[PDB]
């Protein structure tokens, strides 16, 4: 459980400790640490540190437009379409690893993302027009 | 119905991909010796605490002959070799008509030449003659009094390696960048490449050293069981075969020549370090192998090849048929100078169907080299003044085809290490990096506030 | 023996050995070369 401890465990047990996975990835790699410094290792270190933040910030930009700036688990007001999966409540959470589930939505994973921005943020932050001051 | 979708940041899923890595080595030599050709002058130091986590219930499919970690390793060492040779003395005014004669053998094997030439001195106006020595095959005849020629001047340039550069391989960890992880296989019998059931997610690899060897790997890693056999393709005899030793055979190589550093200033500051007169007799270089310890290793290999290769055919172990003297002999850099010990003596044994003597091998030394068939630029190896000994563990073997035998029986694998990338595969057969995707959507009745 | 625009020129250069020199005849184009000061050099 020190890192990816529940990679093979159930999606429910993996959902119990998903903080750990998030903590190590951005921070990890110990990047922090003749006269030249133009060596082949330093240039592989810098670009490896650039995608470090540019893959982190690629994901953190998505949660910000979903109301999840500082939450590891948002429940979003987007209804689930039956075409994406036909399995019941306890059918997936007590049976599949997150690995199996990632390939089962990888086909229509982009369709979900586009709809998440519309109802949870594009409309929700607008619904306060009549409720902010009245 | 009435089920909502929910977002999860921190999910453990990944997809097979490869990106850039980096070096990791702790405090090794620094002051007592420095200017290493591999660890450069400074690399990212590894932490003494090993980053390891055992993965359970997971069975990710690795690949070794399609793994891109060996590809980045192959290309990293190449660009690293040239980076450590660009700021060193070039040897261009060393291509002048050489007039040599055979060494003093009491008017009676030869292998070396007491040669001379004239070069540039500190003043471009003046010239100077100096007598040095060279090795055979480093020079080939032109057309009385023998007049010779450096073999490289015919094809490519030349630049002497720096004298204070250490050519000893030290452990260089390859650790994954942020948002990625190197999966190592913990299953002992990892035949070929398939689904390894026992997986560990480690951030830094183990102490991997860039042993530049040929036919016979040295200082490799292994973790028990029968001597493992790995092949990209077992049915195709044409493909190369990597072999791993359940236990290493302690070998010793050395040259008995007692040489002397003869520095001669070419141009303003540069100095060409050549061989002087050899003091205290002349002898041939050799590598010893434990004869009793080798007969057990060739027996364990043929045993596990048996159930792999029909277990009915005849074993035919021969010398590396064909090839070049540098690609068929056990070529390796040790102690500064580059050895090429004669392999043909080891594989003479044939075993089929059911204080102590040690076999030795004749070896010669070469100073002009441009390894892995890189024809761009060659380098001269300064003779290391004094004594030389190698004494390394051998842990791997590289064996190649056995002709186009049409059915019938009778065949084995004679040694060939035509490719340098395969040498690094003996350490990276279990490693594969994956692109971690921390985003994962899943449904559950669950919604936040209605209006906000 | 009779437009010109090009020259059948020669010279001697460095060979594989800095001790030895070699003559080779090549060709060049006009305007790539302009006169210095019989036999044209
Ligand atoms: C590998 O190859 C290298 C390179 O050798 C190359 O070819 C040889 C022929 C020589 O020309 C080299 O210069 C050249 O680079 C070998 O290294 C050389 O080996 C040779 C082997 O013969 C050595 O030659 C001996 O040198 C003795 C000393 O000479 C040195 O100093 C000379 C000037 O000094 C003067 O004053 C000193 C005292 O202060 C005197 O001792 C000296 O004689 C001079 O008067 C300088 O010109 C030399 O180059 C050298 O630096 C010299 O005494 C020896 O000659 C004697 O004795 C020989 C037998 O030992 C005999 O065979 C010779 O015929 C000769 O007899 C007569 O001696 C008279 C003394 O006055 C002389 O006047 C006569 O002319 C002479 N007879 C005739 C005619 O020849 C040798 O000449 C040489 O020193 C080595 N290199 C150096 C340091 O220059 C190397 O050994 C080879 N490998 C191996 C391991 O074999
Ligand atoms: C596969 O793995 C194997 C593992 O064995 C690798 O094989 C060999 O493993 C050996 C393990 O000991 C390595 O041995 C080391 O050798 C170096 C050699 O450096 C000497 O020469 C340097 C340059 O020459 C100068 O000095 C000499 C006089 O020696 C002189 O003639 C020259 O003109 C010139 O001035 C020197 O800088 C260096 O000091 C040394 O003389 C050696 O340095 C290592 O030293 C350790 O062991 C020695 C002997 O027991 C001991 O004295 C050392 O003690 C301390 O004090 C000395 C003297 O001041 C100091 O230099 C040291 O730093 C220490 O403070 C020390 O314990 C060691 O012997 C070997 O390099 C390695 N490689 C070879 C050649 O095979 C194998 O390489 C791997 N795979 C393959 C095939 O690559
Ligand atoms: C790395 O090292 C290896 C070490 O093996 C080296 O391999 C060498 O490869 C070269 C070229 O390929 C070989 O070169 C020649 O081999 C000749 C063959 O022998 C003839 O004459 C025989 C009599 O020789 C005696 O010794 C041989 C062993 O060489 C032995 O088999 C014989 O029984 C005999 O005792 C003759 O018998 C033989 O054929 C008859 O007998 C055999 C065996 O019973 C039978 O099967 C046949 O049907 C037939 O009846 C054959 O006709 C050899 O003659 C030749 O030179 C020899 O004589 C000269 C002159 O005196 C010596 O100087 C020299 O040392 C030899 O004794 C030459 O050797 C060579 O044999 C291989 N191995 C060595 C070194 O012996 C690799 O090339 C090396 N790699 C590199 C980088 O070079
Ligand atoms: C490791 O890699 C190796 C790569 O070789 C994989 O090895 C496989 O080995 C088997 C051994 O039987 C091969 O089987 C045959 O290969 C033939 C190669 O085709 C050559 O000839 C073709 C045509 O040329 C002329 O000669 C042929 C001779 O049969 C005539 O039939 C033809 O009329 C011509 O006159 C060329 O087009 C081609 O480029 C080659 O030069 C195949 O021809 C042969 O086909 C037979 O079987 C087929 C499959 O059942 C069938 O569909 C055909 O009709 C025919 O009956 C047959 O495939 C494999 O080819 C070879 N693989 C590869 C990549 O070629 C090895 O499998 C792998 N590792 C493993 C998994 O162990
Ligand atoms: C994820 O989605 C992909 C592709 O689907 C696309 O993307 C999604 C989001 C939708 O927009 C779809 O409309 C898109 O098409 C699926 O890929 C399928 O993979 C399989 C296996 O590789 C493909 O099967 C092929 O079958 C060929 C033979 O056809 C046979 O049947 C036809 C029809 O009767 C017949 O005409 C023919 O003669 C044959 O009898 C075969 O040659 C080929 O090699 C291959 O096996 C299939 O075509 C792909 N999908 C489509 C519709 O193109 C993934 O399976 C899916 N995964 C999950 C988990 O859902
Ligand atoms: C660089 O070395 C070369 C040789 O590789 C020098 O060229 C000539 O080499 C010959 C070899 O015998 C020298 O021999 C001398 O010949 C003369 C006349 O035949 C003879 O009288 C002498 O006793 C001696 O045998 C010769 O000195 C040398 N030069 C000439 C003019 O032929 C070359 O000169 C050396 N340095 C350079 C590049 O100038
Ligand atoms: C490691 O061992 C496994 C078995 O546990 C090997 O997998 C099996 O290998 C055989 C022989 O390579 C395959 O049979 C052959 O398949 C080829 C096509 O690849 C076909 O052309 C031949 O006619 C023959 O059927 C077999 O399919 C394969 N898989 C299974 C499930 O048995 C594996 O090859 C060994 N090597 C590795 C991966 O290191
Ligand atoms: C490799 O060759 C060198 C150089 O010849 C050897 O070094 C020499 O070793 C001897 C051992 O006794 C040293 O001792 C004595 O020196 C005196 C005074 O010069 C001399 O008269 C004696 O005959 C004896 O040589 C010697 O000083 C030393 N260096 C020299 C300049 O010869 C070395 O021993 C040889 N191989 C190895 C590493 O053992
Ligand atoms: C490189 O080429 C040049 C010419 O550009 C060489 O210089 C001299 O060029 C002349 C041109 O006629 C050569 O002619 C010879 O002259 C002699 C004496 O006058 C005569 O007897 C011959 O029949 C012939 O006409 C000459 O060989 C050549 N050298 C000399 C010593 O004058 C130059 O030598 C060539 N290579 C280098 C740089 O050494
Ligand atoms: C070499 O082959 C023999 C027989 O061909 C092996 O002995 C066993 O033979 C039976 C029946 O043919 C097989 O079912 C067994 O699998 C064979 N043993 C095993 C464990 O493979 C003999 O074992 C083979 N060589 C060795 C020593 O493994
Ligand atoms: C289980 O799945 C069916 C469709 O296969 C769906 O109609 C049903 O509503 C699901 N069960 C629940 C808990 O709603
Ligand atoms: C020197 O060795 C060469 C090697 O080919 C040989 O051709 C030559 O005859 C030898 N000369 C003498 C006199 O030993
Ligand atoms: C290598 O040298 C060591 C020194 O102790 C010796 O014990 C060993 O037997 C040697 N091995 C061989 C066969 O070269």
């Amino acid at each position: 459980l020190g890192f990816l401890g529940a990679a093979g465990s159930t999606m429910g047990a993996a959902s119990m400790t998903l903080t750990v996975q998030a903590r190590n990835l951005l921070s990890g790699i110990v990047q922090q640490q003749h006269l030249l410094k133009l060596t082949v290792w330093g240039i592989k270190q810098l670009q490896a540190r650039v995608l470090a933040v540019e893959r982190y910030l690629r994901d953190q930009q998505l949660l910000g437009i979903w109301g999840c700036s500082g939450k590891l688990i948002c429940c979003t007001n987007v209804p689930w379409n039956s075409s994406w999966s036909n399995r019941n409540l306890s059918e997936i959470w007590d049976n599949m690893t997150w690995l199996q589930w990632d390939k089962e939505i990888s086909n229509y994973t982009q369709i979900i993302y586009g709809l998440l921005e519309e109802s949870q943020n594009q409309q929700e932050k607008n619904e306060q027009d009549l409720l902010a001051l009245d | 119905e009435n089920l909502w979708v929910t977002v999860y940041y921190g999910v453990p899923v990944w997809k097979d991909a490869e990106t850039t890595l980096f070096c990791a080595s702790d405090a090794k030599a620094y002051e007592t010796e420095k200017h290493n050709v591999w660890a450069t002058h400074a690399c990212v130091p590894t932490d003494p605490n090993p980053q390891e986590i055992h993965l359970e219930n997971v069975t990710e499919e690795f690949n070794m002959w399609k793994n891109n970690m060996v590809e980045q390793m192959h290309t990293d060492i190449i660009s690293l070799w040239d980076q450590s040779l660009k700021p060193c003395v070039k040897l261009t005014p060393l291509c002048v008509t050489l007039q040599c004669t055979n060494v003093t053998n009491n008017i009676t094997r030869t292998e070396l030449k007491n040669c001379s030439f004239n070069m540039t001195t500190e003043l471009r106006d003046k010239k100077q003659k100096v007598y040095s020595l060279f090795y055979r095959l480093d020079v080939v005849q032109i057309n009385s009094n023998k007049e010779y020629r450096l073999i490289n001047c015919n094809t490519s340039a030349i630049t002497q390696a720096c004298p204070k550069v250490s050519f000893e391989p030290i452990p260089i960890h390859y650790c994954a960048p942020a948002g990625f992880a190197i999966l190592k296989c913990k299953d002992k019998k990892f035949n070929g490449t398939g689904p390894c059931p026992s997986v560990s997610t480690v951030q830094c690899t183990h102490g991997i050293k860039p042993v530049v060897s040929t036919q016979l790997l040295l200082n490799g890693s292994l973790a028990e069981e029968e001597v493992m056999i790995r092949s990209e393709n077992i049915t195709n005899n044409a493909k190369n075969i990597l072999v791993q030793f359940n236990t290493p055979v302690q070998i010793n190589c050395t040259r008995p020549n007692n040489n002397t550093r003869k520095s001669i200033r070419i141009g303003p500051g540069q100095a060409f370090y050549a061989t002087g007169d050899i003091i205290g007799d002349i002898r041939q270089a050799h590598c010893n192998v434990s004869k009793a310890t080798w007969n057990e290793t060739l027996g364990k290999v043929v045993k596990q090849l048996r159930k792999h290769f029909g277990n009915n055919t005849i074993i035919r172990f021969a010398n590396s048929s064909g090839g070049d003297l540098e690609v068929t002999t056990h070529s390796f850099n040790c102690g500064g100078e580059f050895f090429y010990c004669n392999t043909s003596g080891l594989f003479n044994s044939t075993w089929i169907s059911n204080s102590n003597d040690s076999i030795t091998l004749p070896c010669r030394i070469k100073q002009i080299i441009n390894m892995w068939q890189r024809i761009g630029q060659a380098m001269y190896a300064p003779p290391i003044q004094g004594v030389i000994r190698c004494v390394s563990n051998i842990t791997g073997l590289i064996l190649t085809r056995d002709g186009g035998s049409t059915n019938s029986t009778t065949e084995t694998f004679r040694p060939g290490g035509g490719d340098m990338r395969d040498n690094w595969r003996s350490e990276l057969y279990k490693y594969k990096v994956v692109k971690i995707e921390p985003l994962g959507v899943a449904p559950t009745r669950c919604k936040r506030r209605v209006v906000g």
